[PDB]
């Protein structure tokens, strides 16, 4: 339970927030982006993935 | 005993009280103890762990390692009502149970 | 038995005619004594502490 | 009547405030509720059960 | 003591024996963790034997469930008490209120 | 290629309460030193607080002094918070004495060159019968954090003084900490930041003293962090005891008479590894030992299975 | 009064670029405190050199197209952040990409300067399609402590200075013979290769130490 409210809140998106629209090399710098308060957990973003 | 949480667990393990594990494996400790020579004889080993000499704890962790225990909860309804875990030592008198189980 | 006997003789313990039956504090629980009561049969002599 | 009594205490009506994680020191997104709840310790105390 | 209460807590504490409740109104002559002496007012006081109401308090002692049952004084020296006042709290009672 | 901060105004506002401020701060270090200081301030700070206490005519916490309106269990719980500060000393035993219908405050103690009663109004208990009278040996040590009463018996080895009530030790003078970095521009610098660390003492640590010994730890910890030598330990200890371990225990264990107990204090004999090798020859010539005095030693050595006077071409090995 | 400093600390490294250091036994809470604080400095305020600005040869806007390149303009910009640059005595150097023809542009396909060191000449920058397909541009490296976005440049590439691609600290319990709960601190880190994880931390901690030069005695 606790744990799903967890992933859900994480992988959920809102309309407009920090990080809106930027583009990133991979997940690694995406975490970097969040932990440092630049991006919102949930903001619409194109990223390179493999 | 009573059960509590412990999210720090890997899924293949569980939190078992120092106190309990000492009493559960008592013949095992008596064993590893005179094997490594820390006890002269079993009657000494008895007195050692009774004494809770700090030496034994390092031993208990030996006898504990690849040695699963079985955990079982109130109405055993399917086979998953008993399950086997690898024990991890805990300060406290409660059992720590991986949340996913 | 033999081996018990040899053992009493090597270390000189006077093997008693009385057993140890004393009331001792139960493993794990620990506290302060705040009262002692002594109840004696009518007609047996009250010991010192009683 | 509750909210009115919150005004006098000069505390927010949300019943919620922002909190900060003592470990990482950073803010908790969202208000969490804090307040005072009368709580009991029932006598199924562990070192009687174990 | 409950920050959030209902009002009954005074009713439960008193009617339950655990607290020590003033028989007759008067003033406190003496307060010890052991006992409490009340010098009775003239009005309530019987003609003969005069005297004072003396409440001897219950001290640290075993309950049925091995919990501890102990009374403590909730008044101070030379304080006015009226009949039916709380003179000493039981265990899990505060100031006349029921505090579990 | 970096800057470094320092502490401008430390602003007391109560004996208990004060805001210390740290000005030259770079982008984000504000919250960095800030959280990590709250963390080392709420825990790891030095403090002295009353540890044990013996009181006049009382045997354990659960009793009742005649003529006092608290119970011993409550009186202890008043001292736990007795806020003292001492200097050169590490444990100092203050003494309390007072009679007569009257509130016994903290001020009613006796002073030592090191004793500073940082709150003399502090209620300890109330007497209540003219010639009712209390007296006590309050004992204060000084340690770190929270040593609850219980763990303070594994050292046992004769704390027998029935009178001594141990109180749980709450060794710390932080009550509650709160930093907030508001932004602060030294006139020219793009954006540096402030750091107001507001703090709440019991009265017995002066803000500066604190916030310094705080930063100090952080250093010694980070010290080992700097280079990483993969360091480890030798280990594999010895499984070869020569003698019977019995010879590594002190002469108390012999459970002997006092005149024979101190006498082995005398002739330089602690462990029974020395009593084992001193003959009957050695013993009349020892200060105060005789027929009744030494008959005693041949009988407790008999019971445990040893004898007087032998050899061992190897005593004692080897660590 | 006096304190606990750790023992047994084993850095077990996977590949030269990635590494995992475990370090016990810390006093209580000291894992999180050293852990989080070293994380903050490892991520945010760590001196590095990345690509900051790009003037392109053929087209002016970040929404245009180059002939002979399937990688969009926003695409190569991403590839650029992922090039690991280290300058020597120079605070600023700028390179020219002269390479053309049918096939992919690696980094050994860049101009090789004196105070320039490309940590991966193997690194894939962008591809080139058929025929000739001409491409040469000037790309300016900058020096800074941190990660500086293109958006924060008001008067363009996100600048990823710090060597840290990722950091996490995991704190778990450690016992010292007769101490019950101490912390065991596990730091896991990945780098851009311009500096190894082991050393990254050293200076990372050194920085924080430097900041206390004002209070310690």
């Amino acid at each position: 339970q606790d744990v799903v409210l967890g992933l859900y809140y994480m992988t959920r998106d809102c309309v407009n927030a920090k990080g809106e629209g930027m583009v990133l090399t991979g997940p690694k710098e995406a975490e970097r982006l969040y932990r440092s308060g630049l991006a919102s957990l949930h903001a619409r973003v194109k990223v390179r993935i493999t | 005993s009573v059960i509590t949480v412990g999210p720090y667990l890997r899924l293949h393990q569980c939190g078992l009280p120092k106190k309990m594990a000492l009493e559960l494996f008592k013949p095992f400790i008596y064993g590893k103890l005179e094997l490594r020579g820390l006890a002269t004889t079993i009657k000494a080993a008895k007195k050692m762990v009774e004494r809770e000499e700090a030496v034994v704890w390092d031993i208990l962790d030996e006898v504990i390692r690849e040695h699963p225990v079985l955990l079982n909860r109130a109405p055993t309804l399917h086979r998953l009502g008993i399950q086997a875990f690898e024990p991890v030592l805990i300060e406290g008198k409660a059992i720590q149970l991986h949340p996913l189980v | 038995t033999p081996e018990e006997k040899l053992l009493r003789a090597i270390f000189g313990e006077k093997a008693s005619d009385v057993k140890d039956s004393s009331l001792r504090v139960p493993n794990g629980v620990s506290g302060t004594v705040i009262d002692v009561q002594v109840f004696t049969r009518d007609g047996v002599e009250k010991d010192k502490r009683a | 009547e509750i909210k009115e009594l919150l005004k006098l205490g000069d505390l927010p009506t949300s019943g919620q405030i922002r909190l900060y994680d003592g470990r990482t020191g950073e803010q908790f997104e969202r208000p969490v509720t804090v307040g005072y709840m009368y709580m009991l310790k029932l006598n199924h105390l562990v070192d009687d059960k174990m | 003591k409950p920050l959030v209460g209902t009002g009954m807590e005074r009713a439960v504490a008193v009617d339950s024996g655990v607290t020590a409740v003033a028989k007759r109104g008067g003033v406190v002559q003496y307060v010890d963790a052991s006992r409490i002496v009340i010098k009775v007012n003239e009005d309530e006081m019987y003609p003969g034997e005069a005297g004072i109401d003396i409440y001897n308090l219950t001290k640290y002692t075993r309950s049925n469930q091995n919990t501890c049952i102990n009374q403590m004084p909730c008044v101070s020296l030379g304080e006015p008490v009226e009949r039916g006042d709380v003179l000493a709290d039981g265990p899990s009672t505060d100031l006349g209120e029921l505090a579990l | 290629e970096f800057l470094k901060p320092r502490l401008v105004d430390i602003e007391q506002v109560s004996s208990t309460h004060a805001k210390v401020t740290l000005e030259p701060l770079e982008r984000g270090f504000g919250h960095t030193l800030g959280n990590a200081l709250r963390r080392i301030l709420l825990s790891s700070m030095p403090g002295c607080a009353v540890t044990e206490v013996e009181i006049d005519g009382v045997l354990h916490e659960y009793s009742t002094k005649e003529g006092v309106q608290e119970d011993i269990l409550e009186i202890l719980l008043n001292l736990k918070g007795l806020a003292v500060r001492v200097q050169g000393k590490d444990e100092v035993i203050l003494t309390l004495n007072k009679s007569g219908i009257g509130p016994v405050t903290a001020a009613d103690i006796t002073h030592d060159g090191d004793v500073e009663i940082v709150k003399p109004q502090h209620v300890i208990c109330h007497l209540t019968d003219e010639n009712a009278s209390i007296s006590m040996r309050i004992k204060v040590q000084r340690g770190r954090g929270y040593v609850p009463a219980s763990t303070r018996i594994h050292s046992e080895e004769d704390e027998r003084p029935i009178g001594r009530l141990l109180v749980d030790a709450c060794y710390s003078p932080v009550e509650r900490i709160a930093y907030n970095v508001e932004a602060a521009r030294v006139e020219q610098r793009t954006d540096l930041d402030k750091l107001v660390i507001e703090m709440e003492t019991n009265g017995t640590i002066d803000p500066e003293e604190a916030i310094r010994r705080a930063a100090t730890i952080l250093a010694e910890q980070l010290e080992a962090f700097v280079d990483l030598r993969d360091v480890r330990q030798p280990e594999v200890k010895e499984e070869k005891p020569e003698f019977d371990p019995i010879l590594l225990r002190p002469v108390d264990d012999l459970e002997l008479t006092v005149r024979s107990a101190n006498c082995l204090k005398a002739e330089a004999i602690h462990y029974i590894g020395d009593l084992v090798q001193r003959t009957e020859v050695e013993l009349l010539k020892t200060p105060n030992l005789g027929k009744k005095s030494l008959t005693e030693i041949k009988d407790v050595l008999a019971s445990r299975g040893l004898s007087l006077g032998m050899r061992l071409e190897n005593w004692p090995p080897a660590s």
